[PDB]
């Protein structure tokens, strides 16, 4: 069913999401190290029926 | 006339218009 | 017997209406995002006599604009835009669609882009020069500075193009880029025209508009009716069953 | 005629188990990623005619619905397109949970008519 | 490099939400094998006579 | 045709690198995103892990 | 030719390979 289908992309990027945030916080003591930030998407859309 | 009667000529097409022109 | 169609024609717009749902909020943190809104429409039908069934079919009338919070990430060239602000990028096929996402990236040549779509500004394709720090104006200006140069050579070398959409006129597209209506676009031209009465800031970049109130109450909703009609389907499926065997002698 | 009766039902038998059959592998496959050459699993219906006035009723043949495939985002995936979309069955899950109980409805109800239309032709089989 | 150990590569967002889906499919399935067998269960008495 | 039976298959594993304890042993070590090992197998063949 | 008639030629047999070779 689409409906898990998508919230399991959510949880994913989510997930991914919280582990770049990790690694940031993780080498804060690293020299010259330059925080990184994540950017997510939106997928294509399916239109069932036009206007 | 009354449901469950009978008729000569067939009952219209049905339709569900999703908005109407 | 027929009445167990509708209840899971209903049902089964429940759950297309939870998966919109579902949909919206996955991409919660996808910055320039506009939500999706959700409606179900009856549908009667007119018969000969007696019209009793009237089916219902989702429905999304399109995206709220009520525009979103917005991080100060104290990047140079992030731009954020007014209330009815749109940057106008490049689609693949060429086509203007209209974005709220300020995240611009720059290429190796000087190009600029969004997410793969080269924003256009005031003539075609805007190219700054190749490796030169960029700034954005309070009204869609942009600024290049040379490394290495002094502060004082600090050049405009191209504008923003910003348009204004009220919109109630705007449509979402398959790649979810907004365009114009029909309507719209033949009262206000193919293109539009970029309005002076737009004013953007950099260093902040606008996020989601996503209500976990209004999800949350939707999905409780949509389940409580989609019991409600399980248990409509099990009551007609009990009745024409026993019915049946009338038929017997 | 009370012989035609039986070829009435019979076709009314078959038409329904066929439609149940097909119910039955749409359920089966709700969630089949690929068929024996990489073909994406497509809904299938049947077609139901009159057999001709009126008479029984034949599947005429069966078809796969014209309906966009649900496709979804698997980019590590060898079927997977040029923008990493694989195509998935568009099969949902009500619409045959409620095919087959009309299905077996109707099957039923043609038992009850042959059963009925059997039982006062032996009856009729010794007027007198 | 050296003195790293690298572990396996579950997904228990992955791992769950088969597991429900499997679990569903399995329910409507055994719903499908009941109904067949009480709808058949009466062509018999049909061919009774 | 209507019938159109079911069979589970498994397309082989997934590469996706896991995560990695720092175990400060001298001697344990990790691959790069596509690195094995190869080691030999009890018949004698080669064989790749991580 | 239709099916539930009668024909005198034995239908072939019915396979379901998992893969084309």
């Amino acid at each position: 069913i689409s409906s898990l289908w998508i919230a399991k992309t959510g949880l994913d990027a989510q997930q991914t999401n919280m582990d770049v945030i990790a690694n940031n916080l993780a080498n804060v003591s690293t020299n010259g190290f330059k925080r990184q930030r994540a950017v997510f998407e939106d997928l294509l859309y399916q239109t069932i029926r036009q206007p | 006339g009354v449901p469950g009667a009978l008729s000569n000529q067939p009952a219209p097409p049905n339709e569900a218009p999703i908005a109407t022109p | 017997d027929h009445a167990i169609y509708t209840a899971m024609g209903a049902a089964s717009q429940t759950l297309n209406q939870q998966a919109v749902t579902a949909s919206n909020l996955a991409n919660a943190s996808t910055p320039g995002f506009r939500a999706q809104l959700n409606a179900l429409r009856a549908v009667p039908v007119d018969g000969l006599s007696l019209a009793t069934r009237t089916l219902v079919t989702a429905s999304t009338p399109g995206a709220d604009m009520t525009p979103g919070q917005l991080d100060y990430t104290s990047r140079p060239l992030d731009v954020a835009l007014q209330q009815d602000g749109w940057l106008v990028v490049q689609a693949a096929d060429g086509a203007e669609g209209y974005t709220r996402n300020g995240n611009i990236q720059v290429g190796p040549t000087g190009q600029l882009t969004i997410q793969g779509h080269p924003v256009i500004g005031e003539g075609g394709p805007i190219t700054v020069p190749e490796g030169s720090e960029i700034t954005i104006a309070a009204d869609g200006t942009i600024s290049a500075l040379n490394p290495g140069d002094p502060p004082n050579t600090v050049a405009p070398v191209g504008r923003l193009k910003l348009v204004k959409a009220e919109g109630n006129e705007v449509q979402r597209s398959d790649d979810g880029l907004f365009r114009l209506t029909a309507e719209a676009q033949a009262e206000r031209g193919a293109v539009l025209a970029a309005d002076p009465s737009i004013r953007i800031m950099s260093g902040v970049l606008e996020g989601s508009n996503v209500k976990p109130v209004e999800a949350m109450t939707d999905m409780i909703a949509n389940a409580r009716r989609f019991e409600m009609q399980m248990k409509v389907i099990t009551s007609v499926d009990e009745n024409e069953g026993r019915a049946n065997q009338l038929l017997s002698m | 005629a009370l012989l035609n009766i039986f070829d009435i039902a019979g076709s009314a038998l078959a038409a329904q188990s066929k439609r149940l059959n097909v119910a039955a592998s749409n359920l089966a496959n709700a969630d089949s990623v690929t068929g024996p050459d990489g073909q994406p699993y497509r809904a299938k219906q049947v077609v139901f005619q009159v057999d001709a006035a009126t008479g029984g009723v034949k599947v005429a043949s069966v078809i796969e619905s014209q309906a966009p495939e649900k496709l979804v985002y698997e980019p590590g995936n060898p079927l997977a397109d040029a923008n990493g979309y694989v195509k998935m069955p568009n099969v949902d899950v009500v619409g045959e949970m409620v095919n087959t109980m009309s299905a077996s409805r109707s099957y039923q109800a043609n038992i009850e008519v042959l059963n009925t239309v059997k039982s006062m032709m032996l009856k009729t089989l010794t007027l007198g």
